[PDB]
């Protein structure tokens, strides 16, 4: 696809399938780990891990 | 007819934004009309599933 965000969606559904087992840290405590990766599309909701 | 109510149309000194407002009411001023939208909100922020 020609989004640009795909790696992250990639990443990110990845850890929505996991979230529960393994845990990530992430910037704030507004956004847990459980965050859908359909909203992942602008380059600034990127984790920083 | 009551240029201290005309005072914008009769002063060329007064600035358009000045009402003497607790004495006299000036029937004629600046006055702004918008355009907002009222949208609700289940229509604007959308649910992911």
């Amino acid at each position: 696809t020609t989004d640009p965000c795909a790696p992250v969606k990639a990443f990110m559904t990845l850890a929505n399938m996991m979230v529960g087992f393994e845990t990530i840290p992430m910037d704030n405590q507004i956004y847990t780990q459980s965050r859908r990766a359909s909203a992942f599309s602008t380059p600034h909701t990127w984790p920083r891990c | 007819i009551p240029v201290e109510r005309y005072n914008i149309l009769t002063n060329p000194d007064a600035p358009p934004t000045q009402i003497q407002l607790p004495e006299v009411v000036d029937l004629y001023n600046v006055v702004t009309r918008y355009a907002y939208e009222t949208p609700p909100i289940t229509a604007v922020v959308m649910g992911v599933p």
